């Protein structure tokens, strides 16, 4: 139950799509604005991140809830991938490798909860839908690279990768397969 | 006529019943299919319509045999569940109770034979069945048992699994399974038959080279590294049969193939950091004569470089490194690698291999002192430089060839 | 049409090179006959594989192809050539000259899979060829063979030979071989499988109750039996599996089988002067409570008589003898034998034994003192006396019963 749900769903936000479409602060580029405040959904999901894995059950309290459990089950990739990485530099770029790579978008077949996420039904959502959830994961990936790599050695911290094998309610974005 | 159906539910029943292993129950089909028209010419064309509907493979006549499930798939999706629920039976296997060590075995032994009895392309399916949950089911098994005695049996299932399917590789060299490996091999030195099997299945499973979790360095880096080279140096004090050391040289070659460049390799730390390198310093020379090398028995598609060459050539990136030869020991590494140098096909891609390797051996120690075999380099350069060969792997040898005479002009002639 | 008698084609031309066991190669084809007509009958079978029904009773020693084409006489005819030179072979015999070991090992392997897995009756023939020529061969062998490593598969090819028939036991027995394995025994305690395995043969070889000729028990009399009961009663470090003394409680049974009478009986001698054998006495009556023999492994025609009552008929043939048993356990065989005398139907042919041990155990066992079971027995021994049958079997059971009456009046008298 007191799993961590998302707080930023304030009325006067835009809600485009099946999902909170969210100002994500980022220097790239996409459908989103951008947040001035210090908090935002792809820094909820990473600060929440290491409580929610444990957490074997989960609502939908709110609509941002459909876009924060897909940013976790992304950051969950990215350590996936950030733990082999030999240094904090290749961690940045074999990061943006990982970003624009076709993730399978919610109404799309082999994502893992077709279930929750209704179907896309035009262009005008289906194609701001690659626009964010893109523009999500560049963001994403660019966040922990800062904090995953502890600065003495550019190992990938140890601490981080103890997570590597735990998934949110054991979804993965991998899908039936890569 | 013949319906498709034979294609199949004959290749399965038979091996039902007899027991046969798959391929030897393909020629136990066709012996007798085949034998029977050669007899009987006169209801042949029913019988060679059978034949043909099991020589084109199961890729379509074996696609639901009867809209049911071969034998062997029956059996592992038992034999998956029923140890996949002992992992994870948390009062057992830490507060144990029941006779539990005589059945898991019966599973285990039937899993390792069908593993290799049934059709591949079934005990594939089965391994990738759901993101491998199948395989890191028994990989946690391995470390959650402390029963020696099962051990083998697990590592026994991971040497045919990883035969199965280089994916497979793919998942074991990036799970827990080679770091259980390396404690166990440090520790439980003691265990020879079991040893000998757990240098083999580490050495399986590395020889694909792909990058590793940089956390396993806290095992598999230069302690580790250090611990093999005292076994191929002095053996075992047990070492009955005294195959350790030569394992144990398949297993350094395995573990150096992923190594990036020659700087921060753990490996060539371990070899710089003990005057330990006698027998190893030899042994190496003994594959470099026999040409091949034992990596990669799989042969899976994307085959890997030549792991001998790439090891010396990362021996040779330091000076400290390039040491641990005695110079007699360093004379016959340059006579070996003349004679391929001369004796190679053209554009095949051990050519430059072979080439970078002398190239190293000139740049890293002293050559142009003593200058043995020095007027052969430059026959067999010149004779490189002006060959009429064009490809694009003789066309690089032109490149490195021009490259490292201008950089040791010795080497030309001028 | 096809090819009569054919079948017996597909039996060499399978084993050939799937590898399959005689018994399995048949199966195999069967189910291959089977199913293509049951799933395509649209044309060859309704003649051409109810042919191949010759593959029942065209078969047996009928079955024997043209030529000697058969592989498994071709690979027995060569093994046994090559043993047969080598033992002959003095030189090699005596000294080293080549490096055997290893290469003769890879024969016995062969030799230990091609019986057992061939044809029986292939094997049977060529086995009884030249009177047991190459029986003899393998037991000259085995005796100028002393490495263990070939040793333990050399026992274990004469446990395949025994299994064929009851002629090559014959053999056997009256061959060298029985003393040369109590020989061993009796020399080496440090290999343990070789030991079980001895142990084991042995009494296979004796399980069918022919008498040695009066020699070979310059080694398997009392001397031997002495070191069996050892042991059983305290047996050896390596016997972690406790398996050592089943197999040497059923070689003193069997051993048992043949001999004649209560003195010249050297083992019924060598219970006697043992200091006590308290495990054995326990181990026995758990045999005669299920009934069953355990010397009857193989199974071949002319049965023996049952190997346990046998045994207690001549360990009661001597009062000094009878002592071994501890009390309780005395008590304990009589509820155990008056239970079955009581069961077993009439005409039955263990109940003209059963009399018999009870008759024992009456006559040098302080019975009639204790009269464990006397109020029970005497009333079984009123309806047998009665019991109105006409079959021998019934006839001898009468006329033990009378004797064992008039023999102790205090028996077949009234209940009291």
């Amino acid at each position: 139950m007191p799993a961590y749900h998302s707080s930023l769903m304030d009325p006067d936000t835009k809600l485009i799509g099946n999902m909170a479409l969210l100002p994500i602060r980022s220097q790239f580029k996409g459908p989103a604005p951008r947040e001035t405040k210090d908090t935002d959904i792809v820094d909820e999901a990473i600060y929440y991140f290491k409580a929610n894995v444990f957490f074997k059950n989960y609502e939908i309290k709110n609509e941002a809830d459909r876009t924060l459990i897909y940013i976790t089950l992304y950051i969950s990739e990215c350590l996936k991938k950030l733990q082999k990485c030999n240094s904090k530099s290749q961690g940045e770029k074999e990061m943006y490798t990982l970003g624009i790579t076709n993730f399978p978008i919610p109404g799309e077949p082999g994502f893992p909860l077709n279930a929750i996420y209704a179907k896309p039904a035009n262009k005008q959502e289906d194609e701001v839908m690659r626009a964010y959830l893109q523009q999500l994961r560049q963001e994403t990936g660019l966040r922990l690279c800062e904090k995953v790599f502890d600065p003495q050695n550019d190992k990938p911290s140890k601490w981080w990768t103890c997570f590597v094998k735990r998934q949110f309610m054991n979804k993965s974005l991998s899908g039936p397969g890569q | 006529a013949v319906p498709r159906t034979i294609g199949a539910e004959l290749m399965e029943l038979v091996r039902r019943n007899t027991g046969l292993s798959h391929e030897l129950c393909r020629v136990a089909i066709g012996i007798i299919v085949g034998h029977i028209q050669a007899s009987v010419p006169a209801s042949s064309p029913v019988m060679e319509q059978v034949l043909l509907s099991l020589v084109e493979g199961k890729d379509l006549s074996m696609a639901l045999p009867s809209g049911q499930v071969c034998h062997d798939q029956q059996r592992l999706e038992v034999i998956f569940a029923d140890l996949a629920r002992r992992k994870d039976d948390a009062q057992q296997r830490s507060w144990a109770l029941y006779e539990d060590e005589g059945v898991i075995r019966c599973y285990l032994e039937e899993l390792l034979h069908i593993l290799t009895d049934a059709d591949p392309e079934v005990c594939k399916k089965m391994c990738k069945r759901n993101e491998f949950e199948s395989v890191l089911a028994l990989v946690a098994y391995y470390q959650m048992e402390h029963r020696a005695s099962l051990r083998l049996l697990l590592l026994k299932c991971f040497g045919a699994m990883c035969s199965l399917d280089a994916a497979i590789i793919s998942t074991l060299v990036s799970s827990v399974l080679p770091v259980e490996l390396a404690r166990d091999m440090q520790t439980d030195t003691q265990d020879h038959q079991k040893l000998c099997y757990s240098a083999l299945i580490l050495a399986m499973v590395f020889s694909m080279g792909e990058a590793v979790p940089y956390a396993h360095y806290e095992h598999l880096g230069t302690p580790f590294a250090q611990f093999l080279l005292n076994i191929v140096e002095d053996g075992l004090p047990l070492d009955t049969t005294e195959q350790l050391p030569d394992l144990c040289v398949n297993l350094l070659l395995a573990l150096n193939l992923h190594l990036p460049a020659a700087d921060q390799n753990v490996i060539m730390a371990a070899l710089s950091k003990h005057a330990n390198v006698k027998i190893f310093s030899e042994k190496l020379l003994l594959l470099l004569n026999r040409g091949d090398d034992p990596v990669r028995i799989f042969k899976h598609e994307p085959q890997p470089p030549h792991s001998v060459l790439k090891f010396l050539q990362d021996v040779f990136g330091s000076p400290a490194t390039a040491a641990i030869f005695y110079h007699t020991d360093m004379m016959a590494l340059i006579d070996i690698t003349v004679r391929h140098i001369a004796d190679l096909s053209p554009g095949d891609k051990l050519r430059m291999e072979y080439l970078s390797l002398m190239h190293a051996i000139v740049r890293t120690t002293p050559y142009l002192q003593h200058r043995h075999r020095l007027p052969d380099l430059q026959a067999i350069l010149r004779r490189i430089l002006n060959e009429e060969e064009t490809s694009p792997q003789c066309q690089m040898d032109r490149m490195i060839v021009r490259e490292m005479c201008k950089e040791f002009l010795v080497l030309g002639e001028a």
